[PDB]
């Protein structure tokens, strides 16, 4: 008998297009649906568009493309979250299914001129202004300079229509004035929940004529390193010449906010060629604590702090350099990469990231599976390294403590983290499964990815099996769905997909199959996969020099400067003297920054699996119901577990 | 390495007249050139430097202009004085080097030779060799023949010349010309003649002397 | 006042040495460079080497580099070019000049220089002049010198210790077949002036030590 | 000099701002290998230092994108880096260091470094002298020069220094500013802290307020003044305490099961929770996927329901059973309620309707119960049987008027069936003792809009404390009488009596159900569900604030509404004055008035965390050479841990290499051997570093300084000292041989001071009569006259010459008459040269730009261009020398007379 269903995203955005993909699997000849879209409770239609039909032609699957605008109940209407009735009527039978509605409209970035500013001095920022696929729009947006303690001091509210969206704007900061981190928050009209900021230090000062860095051998401080905390200091002037001059450098512990310093460790090194090394010694850290666990100062993090002031008196410069944590491994692993979930009777591939303690990806670095020696791979580029665990059909959860295995290192140096993978369970208990698999190498929009399919459904019935639905989200919406077809017998099929600038930053593959056979029972399997891509521009944007660079200019002098962007592209420019950062660097707006926000607004929350087909779709962010009963849980939660 | 080059090699051009030479690199040099002048037989002079800045001293119609790839001296209303080669030199890459040089020759009217003639000395004639000369004095333009009658019988290959460098003030050529015997041969012949031929004058002008006798 | 001084110059031996000097005056040598530039007979310009005299460095052409060296005395604000292995193409009168740094980058023009000294390298032997009168014939009178039979160059004639320097025309040095040079020197003055007026020419030949003051006077006969 | 270039010539650099280039450009030249390409030309500033260029770029189909940062490093082989301060205060003396630089690799410069006058600042550079030292910079390497300073004028002021090397075509020169600022500090205060609040003692009269202005008497002359207000707007608007918690009635959603009457008690609740879940949006919290499946609990109650219905359109416990009116009547309030959450028959529900009007009515209207249902409780207030034909009408009544919006034309006479009914309960309001007969029957008056005047005024009063309709004994009888007319509350729109009334049932927190609570429950959901719909969206917050400054033209009658998301405002005073402030209708706000000012100083500025005493003197028996001794010690019996000392050199002077070395031997001193490296000549900055120094002493040292260079005037030296984790806290002497303090000649009272570094009077061989006439025009000349000097009062700072006048060759601005006394004024340093004596007569002449004060502070200065000359006695005159002399001042003084200046 015939199968009606439906596929939307978990949440529904306003205003931007959200796609619902629709099937009608057992089906005979032309069948029409019009898709429906209602506010709830109760029902005044609100974009009861989109009619179509599904034909014999495209294998009885098609899609429907819908627009909610911000009306009049949703607007005003805020605290609480709010949701929509979707419902598709196939023919006759109707489908439908409550989905949550985010207020969320899109994205505002923020960039100001300077990171810092003295009073008397105007600020110069620009709003940036994109839909969910960080493309430009035109809206109308509120913006708040907000002084240090939350007042509101100037505001605006202008519309990037006609603007190519980017809001060029500006505020004179009086001279009277108060004296720490300003804010601009800006919202979307439509918003006001979804505020976003940018912070820029207020204070008076002058530029210093060089720069210091304070860099550590190691970014870490291994506690039973009797060598001590070894730090090197630079100075450089600005134009690039090294320094002269005398260095005192200070050494203290931060435990969370609090701060404690060790005078102890204060030193007076020269400085000579811009160069200089420092040592904090174990006993004058040891001696600095009042407890005297060495192993109490795990957790808590070091800071050094460099003064620097020139042979000549006429200058100096502070630079410090803190977050070095105290640790007892040079490593850290991770799960945050892995599924939580297997298939019971196939290998659980279980995922380990091990980083340095700054979080940066390791390399080279050995991973081991408690109880068993050599069950390894060194960990790659990525950082990521691949433990596959046979599994029996016993639906006990697994129990995987992972270590690291570092030979230099000694035992109590070795990483150390414990997961716990719970079982997809079958309907009915059918036995019958999906798996994907992919392979783990960064991808660039240009080059391939196999996606494999393995139909793990046994013999009587397999043969009912025609084709997998295979669904992809990037960027917390529908981006494509197709069709994998199987044919009789093919335990196994590879969809070569190829990955184009829209898979930018990542992407979940989620697939599914359905039919009756175990029992007189309408079955759905589904898996879903997360794969990461290189987070790159979508286009290009590149600045250098035309002028016949090696040459170094001079003051007051013409140069040329090329620009390398996207045909008939907008591009806003800045040029900052780097002084300005030895005061303070903070806020500055990045592209990797950009994608950062993206990826934290997603609303799939796995790195792939479930614990059953409803959970397998619900987890990469997608609502599935069917005419038969069978549909994803209520997703009420704007934001993910936890 | 960086190649410079100057042109043109010569140029001629009257009083009061626009000239420019120019001097070109085969990559960016930026402002890097200075440009010299040179009278005969003395030390060159600074006049441009930085590309277009006026040495201190030289006149307001000296003046230097380009950048990069492409550089002017320009002299605005050429003189008499500015009879000279000059010269582009660049500092740009690490060893300097001065480019092959403009030649700049003036132009004016037609003036015709004041003709002497120097009979051998007697103090000379006591070391065995008889030099006689011939002076075309101040003279436009350099294009001249002197021809030696002996005794009315004409000669080469026994004559020596030396024209003047320009003058500086009057744009004027003098040329000297020098008849080479042994005592023994000098004192057989008897008329010696020197004959000019040149421009301005209408026909060959002819200067001599009767050996001897005053 | 800045003025630079060259000496030293004269014949040579083809592979022999030779030290020419620079005396720098009128401003701190330590401050600057000196450049030594060259010219050979009736060509162009060639830049033969620096000196920075705060602390001795140099800089050579390629056409010079294993020949030729330039030191400096600071004490005597004096630089100095010694040349070795000297060549047949290395005859050429030497100058020195001031570089001064105009632009930004170590850009440098030459503002002042010195007179030059000239350098000739041959196996000819020295050779000092025959000066003999050119006599005014008996109204403008012109009269002169002839130097002859002399080698290497240069020779400086002047006319009654340069008080008469008008109208004067000191012709070009001609390589003779004999393979020694000989010139003249004529100028012209007032006929009237003849018989009042003295008139004695100054040759003077550095490289043999000879100097000649020859008085030019009509005959008797 | 020669070989150099020229001061005038030297074009200083000016353009270093933080930041530039804040630039639009769109890519239009066409895309080669699909990357489009644009050059730019641009202009760098004058900062040497390295730009970094950002670019981001925007498009409508590949988005937005960030490219990597680019750099570019401007340069010089030779430049100067002017080091000033953020700010200075004005008339204190400070120092500031140019740092000049030779990046040249083989060759030092010669240089001739200068500062520039401005008449801002007090320094050695002056109107006729120029300031300028001759330096050797090595390779590779910098150079200090100290400038002493002092700011004159306040606000923004502008420093220049430039420089020439000799020997080469090499200049440069540096135009910095530097904000001048007064004494003081910033000073937050408030005045008034109001609350704008009518019909809370702001009465009918829409809220007339006064609030007056600062004090500020004790303020520094010279500064601004800025008021700020803050008009808040602390919202409890949107007249919406918040609802009944959501977690709270679990209980409500009931399974209806039993007869007809036990059917209609648990179908209640559940309808009654939905209505009220429906219109406050808590289906989040509670359970989204529960409505499905408690929505089939109402149409499980309603499919029952309709079981019970009797052929003629009624309802009752039993088929069997007489119909009931009451029961008809509450089935379609509870049917009219339900028409939005599930599907109701349209037969169904206007057909009890037609049942009730035809069938149960008697001739004034009273809708009277023909059978008493078994389960009484469930009636509510109607259970007792006081007055039981009064509220029943108004019950069965109310179930029509919340279904007449839907049976119009079906049930014909319906209106007349109201209007009658309406008569009844009407009429008879005024006799209506309990509390609950008073508000049911107010209700369906107030649906109509015929609830008015006493009828009114008995609905108002009869609620006990003006919140609640309670009556003697249950309590549930009295939250169902108020929920009632909170209804009739809301359709009145009335919003003055709705706020006491919903919070009354905040605090009972009645969350229904249990038994015998049916009219309790479906009253109190209904009239609090009503409540959230009808309840101000926007309240208000309208107030009509019109401040009027009488330093203003115009008034500004600022706007105040709930919904800018701001609430708040500032104004910018100028002046300090008086101003009203009136306010106007409803809300609520703040009201603050806060100005801004700088005070008085208070002894306690400069040297906050240090002592510091520094001496020059000369040397011992043995060209010229003395004794630099610094004296220091820091605040609080705790010593300082790693301090600097930063010693600048007088001109011309340079420490004792032996004694430096002596002393950096030392144990708790340092002093870097790059420093001990150094040239004799060139090494006229220091540094000391000290390991530490407390308060229990005085840590002191001194060592040799020896004049190698020989110049005048020579600028005095500064000593600066500083623990290393506080440059700020700093503290700073200066000295000099023959001024101690080493403080430039400045004259200085109240708040301005004159640079004192110019001469004493015009300076004296001739002194003809021709020579003064002249002189004595000269352009600022605004008087002459002869005085008599009556009392010489010296000081330290400024001796006060008091002069008598006998006469006035020349009047000026200063307008005094023969006899009258003006005050002349002199620097200390000046009365050696001077000898002004008393009772001695004088001839003097001088500026405009020489009167300090104000008006009749009048003072004279005896400035650089102040001309002043000794006078003898009228009798001594007649002597044989100084006849001459007598004779010229009174030839001078009648040509001055007679014919004056010739301008
Ligand atoms: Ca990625």
């Amino acid at each position: 008998s015939p199968m009606y269903s439906i596929i939307t995203p978990n949440i529904l955005r306003l205003e931007s297009e959200e796609t619902m993909v629709l099937e009608a699997h057992d089906a005979q000849g032309d069948v029409p649906v019009t898709v429906t879209v209602h506010d709830f409770p109760g029902k005044k239609l609100v974009l009861s568009s989109e009619k179509t039909v599904l034909t014999p032609a495209t294998n009885h699957m098609g899609n429907v493309t819908f627009t909610i605008p911000a009306n009049r109940e949703f607007k005003s209407e805020k605290g609480r979250n709010k949701f929509v009735t979707v419902q598709a009527t196939f023919g006759t039978q109707v489908v439908e299914k409550v989905v949550l509605v985010s207020l969320q409209s899109g994205y505002l970035f923020i960039q100001t001129d300077k990171t810092i500013y003295t009073p008397g001095s105007t600020v110069l920022y620009r709003i940036f202004t994109v839909n969910h696929k960080l493309l430009p729009v035109g809206r109308t947006v509120m913006v708040n300079i907000e002084n240090p303690e939350g007042i509101p001091v100037k505001q605006d509210s202008l519309s990037s229509q006609n603007q190519l969206g980017v809001l060029p704007l500006s505020w004179d900061i009086p001279e009277l004035v108060n004296m720490g981190q300003w804010k601009i928050r800006a919202y979307y009209e439509n918003s006001p929940q979804q505020v976003f900021s940018t912070e820029f230090e207020v204070k008076e000062y002058v530029l210093p004529s060089f720069e210091v860095i304070v860099e550590p051998t190691e970014k870490f401080y291994y506690i039973y390193n009797e060598k001590g905390l070894e730090v090197t200091i630079t100075a450089r002037f600005l134009y690039g010449k090294k320094v002269e001059g005398t260095a005192f450098v200070i050494f203290g512990i931060q435990d969370g906010e609090q701060r404690i310093s060790l005078p102890e460790s204060l030193k007076r090194i020269p400085i000579e060629d811009g160069s200089g090394e420092v040592v904090l010694s174990r006993k004058v850290l040891l001696d600095g604590v009042q407890n005297p666990r060495a192993e109490d100062l795990v957790g808590k993090s070091l800071y050094v702090s460099a003064t620097v002031i020139l042979h000549s008196g006429s200058d100096m410069v502070q630079a410090e350099r803190s977050g070095i944590p105290i640790v007892t491994s040079p490593y850290q692993i991770h799960f945050t990469k892995t599924p939580k979930y297997f298939k019971p009777g196939m290998p659980f591939d279980l995922m380990v990231f091990v980083t340095n303690p700054d979080g940066s990806p390791a390399y080279r670095v050995p991973v081991a599976v408690q109880g068993e020696d050599t069950v390894q791979s060194l960990t790659q580029g990525d950082g990521v390294a691949k433990l596959s665990i046979n599994t029996h059909p016993s639906q006990k959860p697994l129990s995987i403590t992972v270590r690291t295995k570092k030979q230099e290192l000694s035992e109590a140096e070795q990483a150390t983290r414990t997961m716990q993978a719970l079982p997809y369970s079958t309907v009915g208990n059918s036995n019958n499964y999906l798996h994907l698999s992919v392979l783990r190498t960064e991808l660039r929009p240009g080059e391939t990815l196999n996606v494999n399919f393995l139909l793990r459904m046994d013999r009587a019935h397999e043969a009912k099996i025609r084709y997998y639905t295979y669904l992809i989200m990037n960027k917390g919406r529908l981006l494509k769905a197709g069709r994998q077809v199987r044919e009789p017998g093919q335990d196994l099929v590879v969809l070569p997909l190829s990955i184009t600038t829209d898979f930018i930053p990542s992407f979940r593959l989620v697939a599914y199959y359905t039919l009756i056979g175990a029992s007189g029972q309408r079955e759905v399997v589904a898996d879903s996969v997360w794969v990461d891509v290189k987070d790159s521009c979508v286009g290009s944007l590149v600045v250098k020099s035309g002028q016949s660079e090696d040459r170094q200019p001079v003051p007051g002098q013409q140069m040329t400067l090329k620009i390398e962007g996207d045909h008939g592209a907008r591009v806003v420019l800045v040029a900052v003297d780097k002084g300005v950062f030895v005061l303070n660097k903070k806020n500055k707006l990045t592209q990797s920054k950009i994608w950062d926000v993206v990826e934290k607004a997603d609303i799939g929350c796995t790195p792939g699996s479930g614990k059953d087909y409803a959970g397998v779709f619900s987890d990469a962010g997608l609502t599935f119901t069917s005419s038969s009963g069978q549909q994803t849980a209520q997703r009420a939660e704007l934001q993910c577990p936890q | 390495d960086i190649q410079m080059t100057q042109s043109p090699s010569s140029l001629s051009a009257s009083v009061g007249d626009r000239v420019t030479i120019t001097c070109r690199a085969s990559q960016d040099v930026s402002t890097a050139v200075a440009w010299y002048q040179q009278k005969p037989g003395k030390a060159p002079k600074l006049l441009i430097y930085s590309a277009s800045f006026l040495y201190s001293g030289v006149p307001s119609r000296f003046s230097g202009s380009g950048s990069g790839t492409d550089f002017t001296l320009t002299i605005s209303s050429l003189q008499p004085e500015d009879f000279a080669t000059y010269y582009c030199q660049q500092s740009y890459a690490t060893l300097p080097t001065f480019e092959q040089g403009t030649k700049v020759e003036i132009k004016r009217t037609v003036a015709a030779p004041s003709v002497f003639i120097f009979p051998p000395s007697d103090e000379q004639l006591k070391s065995g060799t008889a030099s006689v000369v011939c002076l075309l004095n101040n003279f436009y333009p350099r294009e001249a023949k002197v021809q030696w009658k002996v005794d009315n019988a004409l000669q080469s290959g026994n004559s020596q010349e030396s024209v003047t460098e320009q003058d500086s003030k009057d744009s004027t050529y003098s040329l000297s010309s020098t008849l080479t015997l042994s005592k023994a041969d000098y004192e057989k012949h008897k008329v010696y003649a020197c004959e000019v031929t040149h421009q301005g004058l209408s026909s060959p002008v002819t200067k001599s002397f009767n050996r001897g006798e005053c | 006042e800045v003025q630079l001084v060259e000496s030293g110059g004269g014949l040579v031996q083809p592979g022999g040495s030779l030290r020419l000097s620079c005396a720098a005056s009128g401003f701190s040598f330590t401050s600057s460079s000196v450049s030594w530039v060259r010219q050979a007979p009736g060509k162009g310009l060639e830049w033969v080497g620096l000196i920075y005299p705060y602390n001795g460095f140099n800089y050579y052409a390629d056409s010079v580099k294993g020949r030729f060296t330039i030191s400096a005395n600071t004490s005597k604000n004096t630089a100095y070019l010694q040349m070795n292995s000297l060549r047949a193409e290395d005859t050429a009168v030497y100058y020195c000049a001031r570089n001064a740094l105009y632009g930004s980058g170590g850009y440098y023009a030459m503002d002042y220089w010195g007179q030059g000294t000239l350098v000739t390298v041959s196996s000819a032997s020295t050779k000092g002049p025959s000066v003999f009168p050119l006599a005014p014939s008996s109204g403008t009178a012109a009269l002169g010198c002839l130097v002859k039979d002399y080698f290497p160059e240069p020779v400086t004639v002047s006319w009654n210790s340069g008080a008469l320097t008008s109208g004067v025309h000191t012709f070009p040095a001609v390589l003779q077949s004999s393979g020694l040079y000989s010139l003249s020197s004529v100028v012209t003055v007032p006929s009237s002036s003849l018989g009042t007026q003295t008139y004695i020419c100054n040759v003077n030949h550095k490289p043999s030590n000879t100097k000649v003051d020859k008085k030019v006077e009509p005959k008797s006969c | 000099d020669e070989d150099i270039i020229a001061e005038e010539n030297i074009v200083s650099r000016s353009e270093f701002p933080e930041s530039w280039l804040w630039n639009v450009e769109d890519l239009k030249e066409p895309p080669k290998n699909g990357i489009s390409t644009k050059l730019m030309n641009i202009f760098l500033k004058d900062s040497i230092t390295t730009w970094e260029i950002l670019a981001v770029s925007m498009s409508d189909k590949k988005g937005i994108c960030v490219a990597d940062p680019f750099e570019v490093t401007v340069m010089q082989d030779f430049f100067i880096d002017l080091r000033l301060p953020y700010s200075v205060v004005r008339n204190e003396q400070v120092e500031i260091r140019a740092v000049l630089y030779n990046y040249r690799q083989n060759q030092e410069l010669k240089v001739r470094v200068e500062l520039l006058h401005n008449p801002a600042f007090c320094s050695l550079a002056t109107t006729k002298r120029r300031h300028q030292q001759t330096v050797t910079i090595p390779p590779k390497s910098s150079l200090s020069v100290p400038y002493v300073i002092v700011p004159l004028k306040t606000g923004l002021q502008e420093v220049e220094v430039k420089a020439a090397v000799y020997h080469h075509f090499i200049s440069d020169g540096v135009r910095k500013s530097l904000k001048v600022v007064p004494e003081g500090i910033r000073m937050n205060k408030t005045v008034a802290v109001r609350t704008l609040d009518p019909e809370r003692l702001g009465r009918e009269g829409v809220q007339k307020e006064d609030i007056p202005p600062a004090d500020l008497s004790d303020q520094v002359p010279d500064t601004e003044s800025e008021t700020r207000i803050l008009l808040q707007g602390t919202p409890v608007a949107q007249m919406t305490e918040d609802a009944v918690d959501a977690e709270r009635l679990k209980h409500l959603i009931v399974t209806p099961s039993g007869c007809g009457e036990q059917n209609m008690i648990g179908m209640t609740p559940t309808v009654i929770a939905v209505h009220y879940l429906d219109e406050t949006e808590q289906w989040e919290k509670f359970g989204l996927e529960k409505r499905q499946g408690a929505l089939e609990l109402i149409k499980k109650g309603y499919t029952q329901q309709l079981a019970f219905r009797q052929p003629s359109s009624a309802f009752a416990a039993f088929v069997k059973r007489a119909p009931s009116t009451w029961l008809t009547a509450y089935v379609v309030k509870v049917f009219s309620l339900a028409v939005n959450l599930i599907a109701i028959d349209s037969q169904v529900l206007c057909g009890a309707v037609k049942w009730l009007i035809l069938e149960k009515q008697k001739p004034d209207g009273v809708f009277q119960e023909d059978a008493p249902v078994i389960h009484q409780e469930m009636i509510g207030g109607l259970r007792n049987n006081n007055e039981k034909d009064m509220a029943l009408t108004a019950f069965v009544l109310i179930s029509l008027q919340e279904a007449k919006d839907i049976c119009e034309e079906q049930v014909n006479s319906l209106p007349g069936s109201i209007t009658k009914a309406g008569d009844f309960l009407e009429a008879n309001y005024m006799n209506l003792q309990r509390s609950y007969t008073v508000a049911i029957a107010g209700y369906a008056l107030a649906q109509m809009g015929r609830l008015k005047g006493p009828l009114l005024n008995k609905f108002l009063t009869t609620a006990k404390d003006k919140n609640r309709w309670e009556d003697p004994g249950k309590q549930l009888y009295n939250v169902e009488a108020t929920s009632y007319a909170l209804l009739a509350l809301l359709q009145l729109k009335d919003f003055d009596f709705v706020p006491p009334v919903v919070r009354w049932l905040n605090e009972q927190r009645y969350y229904g159900g249990g038994y015998g609570s049916t009219q309790a429950t479906f009253m109190v959901f209904q009239a609090l569900a009503q409540y959230q719909k009808d309840a101000p969206d926007h309240q208000e917050l309208n107030l009509d604030v019109s401040l009027q400054l009488p330093s203003r033209s115009s008034k500004i009658t600022h706007r105040i509404h709930w919904e800018s998301a701001s609430l708040l405002r500032s104004e910018e005073t100028k002046e300090n004055e008086g101003f009203t402030v009136t306010a106007e209708g409803k809300g609520q706000g703040t009201l603050s008035v806060v100005t801004m000012y700088h005070a008085k100083a208070k002894d306690q500025l400069t040297c906050n965390k240090f002592d510091l005493k520094v001496t020059i003197k000369p040397a011992p028996e043995t060209k010229n050479t003395m004794i630099l001794e610094i004296c220091t010690r820091y605040r609080g019996d705790q010593d300082a841990t790693m301090s600097i000392l930063d010693i600048s050199m007088m001109t011309g002077f340079a420490p004792d290499t032996d004694d430096l070395k002596q002393l950096a031997n030392g144990v708790d001193r340092y002093i870097s051997k790059y420093e001990l490296d150094k040239a004799f000549s060139d090494r006229n900055t220091l540094i000391i570093y000290l390991d530490k120094v407390s308060h229990s002493e005085d840590d002191c040292l001194a060592f040799k300084v020896h004049q190698y260079f020989n110049v005048e005037l020579i600028q005095p030296g500064a000593v600066k000292v500083y623990a290393y984790y506080n440059l700020e806290e700093s503290c700073t002497r200066f000295y000099h041989p023959e001024k101690e303090d080493g403080k430039l000649n400045k004259l200085c009272r109240d708040e301005l001071c004159r640079c004192a570094e110019e001469n004493c009077f015009i300076q004296k061989d001739k002194v003809t009569l021709e020579e003064r006439l002249d002189k004595a025009c000269e352009p600022g000349v605004d008087y002459v006259y002869k005085t008599r000097l009556v009392k010489v009062q010296l000081s330290n700072d400024f001796d006060e010459y008091i002069m008598a006048i006998e006469q006035t060759i020349k009047s000026g601005s200063d307008e005094v008459q023969v006899g009258q006394q003006r005050t002349f004024i002199s620097p200390i340093k000046c009365r050696e040269a001077l000898k002004l004596e008393e009772k001695k007569h004088y001839l003097m002449w001088g500026l405009s730009s020489d009167f300090w004060g104000e008006k009749p502070n009048l003072s004279y200065i005896i400035g650089k261009d102040t001309w002043v000359e000794h006078w003898p006695e009228e009798d001594e005159c007649q002597d044989e020398e100084n006849q001459k002399q007598c004779q010229d001042l009174g030839a001078f003084t009648e040509s001055m007379v007679v014919f004056g200046c010739p301008n």
